[PDB]
RNA sequence: AACUGCGAAUGGCUCAUUAAAUCAGUUAUGGUUCCUUUGGUCGCUCGCCACUUGGAUAACUGUGGUAAUUCUAGA
RNA sequence: UGGGUCGGGGUUUCGUACGUAGCAGAGCAGCUCCCUCGCUGCGAUCUAUUGAAAGUCAGCCCUCGACACAAGGGUUUGU
RNA sequence: AAUCCUGCUCAGUACGAGAGGAACCGCAGGUUCAGACAUUUGGUGUAUGUGCUUGGCUGAGGAGCCAAUGGGGCGAAGCU
């Protein structure tokens, strides 16, 4: 599963591939339009609030 | 372990539990028990029925402001350029605007002679 | 900052066109030399002299 | 390979089925069932996937007064499945098809048991949907 | 390129339906609607922007999803 | 220490109790110095209290709470 | 006191001009029978358990009852 990340300040869009459950189990069963902290990745995503914007289906 | 289902009742069905009913129309459903099936079956609504959780999500039993703006370089100006230009305030942009006034009205005193 | 995304910061494309979206950005009080202050934006191709470009500000 | 397990049968001999092909036959009277030895005062019974021999009681002229080999793909009798599941259809419906294992017809009108798929290619490609 | 305005309700084809229906001649709308064209009307009203106000969105840059479509999302 | 009997908890069945409250309610009937849009009744049903109320070993599970009762009775048996 | 059959593989193989076309080992299942069992699904259901409901009755409400199980929905346990 990708995630398309941007950040609106400085632009600079880019894509993120995982391929864990548990990292993007934060994100789920969440709607559009909320904010949540992507705290589960790594060391580096650290005081990182996200809202969710989108997305696509598996069939696109 | 198996795909966990999910009822008329909106219950959670664990395997070896209920019945699963396959309509001629190509629609499949899943009853935990016949209690839940027989309901279904005579065309219950189960946002009507009091134990089902659509009628409790429905009935919900049991359960600011904010904007910013930030300054970016634009194509052409970086953010110091933009910054520089409109930290021209303290009388640097009125003493811009003057000589303007002076740079066009000795024009049009070389207007009145070409337009007269 | 992330590697590749808290950094390089991309420009807005173009600056403001109307006549007040360039004074609320520049603060301008009025006819302070409002022409001039609109941003011009430079153009370089190579097979070509450099020239800055500026837009027609509407309003 | 893998043989179909045993299931719920609930269709005995003298059971009127829908048709759901497109032959012109509206319905089918169970005469027998294939494979069956049986015992004494015991009728066939056959479940989805089971091979029968019919006769269409309404339907088109040209099928009707004839003894035709179908196949159940849906019936109304609960079935449990291996794995848990009891399954049932809202109605009993079978195909007409050859000795071979062919359908007579073309096209499939609802739902398919799983069974009667992977028992039956011939059915499973002609199958809408499959349960 | 795109936003906007306009057109796409004309033309072309066929004759299945349809027997006071369609259609023809005649007459009415003092019982209605009408883009456009043309001509009227546009200071007739007493009542801290007007030297010109507000926000977004296209096109455009950039990240993709989908087997596929004149499909589209986020920034 | 024991097993009982109640009680409690668990499980489970059904499906949301009585009462009270509501500017909920098809409407209808009375009071208008009153009200300047109101009040007083009738009214199936609805909503909240309320996944409430009720039952649940009699052959369900665990109690260690309460109560009393439990070294008692009768008939036989010897190489 | 167990019984028989089918499918896959062997194998389009042996055999045969060809058409056709096996078997042994192995695997997956079924039929008839037998012995149980109730986790699941189904049946029963007077737990006369809990709602609904007709006629009547207790002055009404509440709570109930009678109609040889009033009728009906759902239903524990047990049996199956
Ligand atoms: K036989
Ligand atoms: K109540
Ligand atoms: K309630
Ligand atoms: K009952
Ligand atoms: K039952
Ligand atoms: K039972
Ligand atoms: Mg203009
Ligand atoms: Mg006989
Ligand atoms: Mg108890
Ligand atoms: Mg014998
Ligand atoms: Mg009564
Ligand atoms: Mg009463
Ligand atoms: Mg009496
Ligand atoms: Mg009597
Ligand atoms: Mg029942």
């Amino acid at each position: 599963m990708k995630l398309n990340i941007s950040f609106p300040a400085t632009g600079c869009q880019k894509l993120i591939e995982v391929d864990d459950e548990r990292k993007l189990r934060t994100f789920y069963e969440k709607r559009m339009a909320t904010e949540v902290a992507a705290d589960a990745l790594g060391e580096e995503w650290k005081g990182y609030v996200v809202r969710i914007s989108g997305g696509n289906d598996k069939q696109g | 372990m198996k795909v966990e289902l999910c009822s008329f009742s909106g219950y959670k069905i664990y395997p070896g539990h209920g019945r699963r009913y396959a309509r001629t129309d190509g629609k499949v459903f899943q009853f935990l028990n016949a209690k839940c099936e027989s309901a279904f079956l005579s065309k219950r609504n189960p946002r009507q029925i009091n134990w089902t959780v659509l009628y409790r999500r429905k009935h919900k039993k049991g359960q600011t402001r904010r904007a910013v703006k930030f300054q970016r370089a634009i194509t052409g100006a970086s953010l110091a350029d933009i910054m520089a230009k409109r930290n021209q305030k303290p009388e640097v942009r009125k003493a811009q605007r003057e000589q303007a006034i002076r740079a066009a009205k000795e024009a049009k005193k070389a207007k009145q002679a070409s337009k007269k | 900052d992330i590697p590749g995304l808290t950094d390089t910061t991309v420009p807005r494309r173009l600056g403001p066109k109307r006549a007040s979206r360039i004074r609320k950005l520049f603060n301008l009080s009025k006819e302070d030399d409002v022409r001039q202050y609109v941003v011009r934006k430079p153009l370089n191709k190579e097979g070509k002299k450099p020239r800055t470009k500026a837009p027609k500000i509407q309003r | 390979s893998g043989a179909k397990f045993r299931i719920s049968l609930g269709l005995p001999v003298g059971a009127v089925i829908n048709c759901a092909d497109n032959t012109g036959a509206k319905n089918l009277y169970i005469i027998s069932v294939k494979g069956i030895k049986g015992r004494l005062n015991r009728l066939p019974a056959a479940g989805v996937g089971d091979m029968v021999m019919a006769t269409v009681k309404k339907g088109k002229p040209e099928l009707r007064k004839k003894v035709h080999p179908a196949v159940v793909i849906r019936q109304r009798k609960s079935y449990r499945r291996k794995d848990g599941v009891f399954l049932y259809f809202e109605d009993n419906a079978g195909v007409i098809v050859n000795n071979k294992g062919e359908m007579k017809g073309s096209a499939i009108t609802g739902p398919v048991a799983k069974e009667c798929a992977d028992l039956w290619p011939r059915i499973a490609s002609n199958a809408g949907s499959i349960a």
